[PDB]
RNA sequence: AACUGCGAAUGGCUCAUUAAAUCAGUUAUGGUUCCUUUGGUCGCUCGCCACUUGGAUAACUGUGGUAAUUCUAGA
RNA sequence: AAUCCUGCUCAGUACGAGAGGAACCGCAGGUUCAGACAUUUGGUGUAUGUGCUUGGCUGAGGAGCCAAUGGGGCGAAGCU
């Protein structure tokens, strides 16, 4: 099928980023990310279109004090697209997923990364637009 | 590409698709209002003199 | 060769150089480089800026009609028939005013006679 | 010459229907026969009687 | 594709309807022929091959691609007169009625086989012709003739046994 | 020059390549970076291996190859091109007065 | 069918906002505006078409575009 | 001195009453490590390269300078 290719993931673990979606959530803070085997004193990091474990730290109060699946969709860190173009955002954000895939809520305010769009299709069905 | 073609002292219109970037650069980058040569569009048309007055997006 | 971008500057980008960026507001631009990217980052308008090709074009830094009297034909008629007859003699058009003149006299004759 | 698009050239659709209008057209000079000489459109059609008509001309 | 003053017009006939359900075990291939009729005949149904036909009513239905709640659909057509001559029944006109009713094939919902069962007066049986008689075919087929149903058997995945299991066809 | 540029410019970038010179001989294009510094010398020798998988096998159609300045952030490919941009200038215009 | 004119600022619904605010009585507009009705006034001013002018533009004929809308262009 | 994992296909297939549910060949990529490299992105930047600017000084202008690198924008090469 085509995995996604590597690239700079610039967020690690204890980053704040925006909360893209309508739940109510306002951010979200990185705790981990799935699929890090690691190494000695080097952070878990994530870029667009990772799946994350993080908490809400701002936002309603029957999620603050929980840890949710998320996916990462914009990030400022400037990557390499594999045809010379290094694309970076106006900002982090990413939107609260489940296990399986689906998104917790239903619209994603701003663009979502192509890479993160075309690895999630439910987050691509729910993107205003793709960068 | 549809381009319709409309002569003042006939009428009857006509629609001529085309398929050649090569022959629609003479058009490309310029601009409605302005003559352009149609002796891109064949020998045929050769000795053409055309005016832009109006065109369609690709999404109507 | 890609498509060809261009900065906001206006040069041309080739594929592999500068940077393209994205906002929040879905708009997506792209910089020749981290100079162009500065600019543009700092909100300085580009018009001002005396090396770019806005400057240029708005400096002016680097810089008919046609009338037709077509004559077709009238539907319903004949294209030979109309201009012979709008190129007709003019004895014969002043043949046919006083002709006309003479068939308002009788038609007057005729309108006395009918009072009578 | 294209076919079709330089050649077989259709009539304007209607007459003029301003008196300066037609005047000017047929260049008369000073009332020639402007009753008559305006354009009568024959109609004709197959399940009919086909006639002809002229427009009312104003000012 | 009619409309219902049609299928009023043939519902009040008697000799042309055929209550019958489609009963196998677990993925014999029922929802794909019942799909496959649906495509051919129809009351309305068009020819719509898009996975799974009206059959799966529900959105986890075709989710899991699994049978859970049992379909009723309707199924209109004609056939020739020599076609009617086979009919040995009572026997008014070409067209046809069918109140086929897409029953599930697991063993919990042998309820719902028996839901089935009692509205319908004939069965079509599917069976692999690979894996041969299974487990809730040997309990259906218990079901429907202790209530008195008529069996039609229809092999089914004939393809498996022509290409995947390569069997000639004196072990056919 | 590929089957898609046709453009009648040479493979030395604007300006020539940095602390190298100017290549006028042959030469071979490299996917990637090899070892040592500029005009250092290395030896290309054919695999020891036994090259089968598709990356290896894989056929190379250049559809453009960049020839900008190297000596920083070059913008213009060729001189005809900078030219064509930026249009006559100052030495351009005083050279001209001088030679009529 | 269309241009033009007129109406569409009325009617109907609801009581959210609203406590000298709305509103009732009363008083002023000699501090203002007013399509429509009616009545006035419309040769009062000395000033090569007037037996009446110019360009068009609809509607209309025709080439379409779009997935789409009471969308629209080109001649 | 290489290491391990994931996605696709196999395949909703073998197996199995069902629920579930693989593997070999192959394909596309990653983790960790290693050895390089600077075309590109980023970092540095005293090229003290070029503008901007505070205080003071050379009578003023022009041109400069000092403030232990005055501060600040952008920055070639090199290194990364
Ligand atoms: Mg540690
Ligand atoms: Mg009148
Ligand atoms: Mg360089
Ligand atoms: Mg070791
Ligand atoms: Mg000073
Ligand atoms: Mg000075
Ligand atoms: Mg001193
Ligand atoms: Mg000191
Ligand atoms: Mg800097």
């Amino acid at each position: 099928s085509g995995a996604k290719f590597r690239i700079s993931l610039g967020l690690p673990v204890g980053a704040v980023i925006n909360c893209a979606d309508n739940t109510g959530a306002k951010n979200l803070y990185i705790i981990s990310v799935k699929g890090i085997k690691g190494r000695l004193n080097r952070l878990p990091a994530a870029g667009v279109g990772d799946m994350v474990m993080a908490t809400v730290k701002k936002g309603k109060p029957e999620l603050r004090k929980k840890v949710h699946p998320a996916v990462v969709i914009r990030q400022r860190k400037s990557y390499r697209r594999k045809d010379g173009v290094f694309l970076y955002f106006e900002d982090n954000a990413g939107v609260i997923v489940n296990n399986k895939g689906e998104m917790k809520g239903s619209a994603i305010t701003g663009p979502v990364a192509k890479e993160c769009a075309d690895l999630w299709p439910r987050i691509a069905s729910n993107a205003g637009s793709i960068a | 590409m549809k381009l319709n073609i409309s002569f003042p002292a006939t009428g009857c219109q006509k629609l001529i698709e085309v398929d050649d970037e090569r022959k629609l650069r003479t058009f490309y980058e310029k601009r409605m209002a302005t003559e352009v040569a149609a002796d891109a569009l064949g020998e045929e048309w050769k000795g053409y003199v055309v005016r832009i007055s109006g065109g369609n997006d690709k999404q109507g | 060769m890609k498509v060809e971008l261009c900065s906001f500057s206006g040069y041309k980008i080739y594929p592999g150089h500068g940077r393209r960026y994205a906002r929040t507001d879905g708009k997506v631009f792209q910089f020749l480089n981290a100079k162009c990217e500065s600019a543009f980052l700092s909100k300085r308008n580009p018009r001002q800026i005396n090396w770019t090709v806005l400057y240029r074009r708005k400096h002016k830094k680097g810089q008919t009609r046609r009338a037709v009297k077509f004559q077709r034909a009238i539907t319903g008629a004949s294209l030979a028939d109309i201009m012979a007859k709008r190129n007709q003699k003019p004895e014969v058009r002043k043949a046919q005013r006083e002709q006309a003149i003479r068939a308002a006299k009788e038609a007057k004759k005729a309108k006395q006679a009918s009072k009578k | 010459d294209i076919p079709g698009l330089t050649d077989t050239t259709v009539p304007r659709r209607l007459g003029p229907k301003r008196a300066s209008r037609i005047r000017k057209l047929f260049n008369l000079s000073k009332e020639d026969d402007v009753r008559q000489y305006v354009v009568r459109k024959p109609l004709n059609k197959e399940g009919k009687k086909p006639r002809t008509k002229a427009p009312k001309i104003q000012r | 594709n009619f409309t219902v003053d049609q299928i009023r017009a043939i519902m009040d006939k008697k000799a042309n309807i055929r209550n019958m359900s489609v009963i196998a075990h677990v993925d014999h291939g029922k929802s794909t022929l019942t799909d496959s009729l649906v495509c051919k005949a129809g009351i309305i149904a068009s020819a719509r091959a898009g996975e799974t036909r009206f059959t799966d009513t529900r959105k986890d239905e075709q989710e899991r691609c699994i049978t859970i709640k049992s379909t009723a659909i309707s199924l209109f057509y004609e056939l020739s007169e020599n076609d009617l001559n086979f009919i040995k029944q009572s026997k008014d006109g070409a067209g046809f009625l069918i109140n086929l009713i897409d029953s599930p094939g697991h063993v919990d919902f042998s309820s719902e086989v028996t839901a089935a069962l009692r509205v319908t007066d004939g069965a079509l049986v599917v069976v692999d012709c690979v894996s041969g008689v299974c487990v809730q075919t040997e309990t259906v087929l218990r079901q429907a003739i202790a209530e008195r149903i008529k069996p039609v058997l229809m092999m089914n995945k004939m393809d498996r046994a022509l290409l995947e299991l390569q069997l000639e066809p004196e072990e056919l | 020059s590929t089957d898609y540029d046709l453009s009648d410019k040479s493979i030395n970038p604007l300006g020539g390549f940095v602390h190298y010179g100017e290549v006028t001989n042959d030469f071979v294009m490299l996917k990637g970076c090899v070892v040592g510094t500029k005009k250092r010398v290395l030896t290309l020798r054919k695999s020891l291996l036994v090259q089968t998988k598709r990356r290896a096998l894989e056929k190379i159609d250049l559809k453009f190859i960049d020839t900008t300045s190297k000596f920083g952030h070059g913008r213009f490919q060729t001189m005809e091109e900078k030219k064509a941009f930026m249009g006559p200038l100052k030495k351009d215009r005083i050279a001209k007065e001088e030679g009529a």
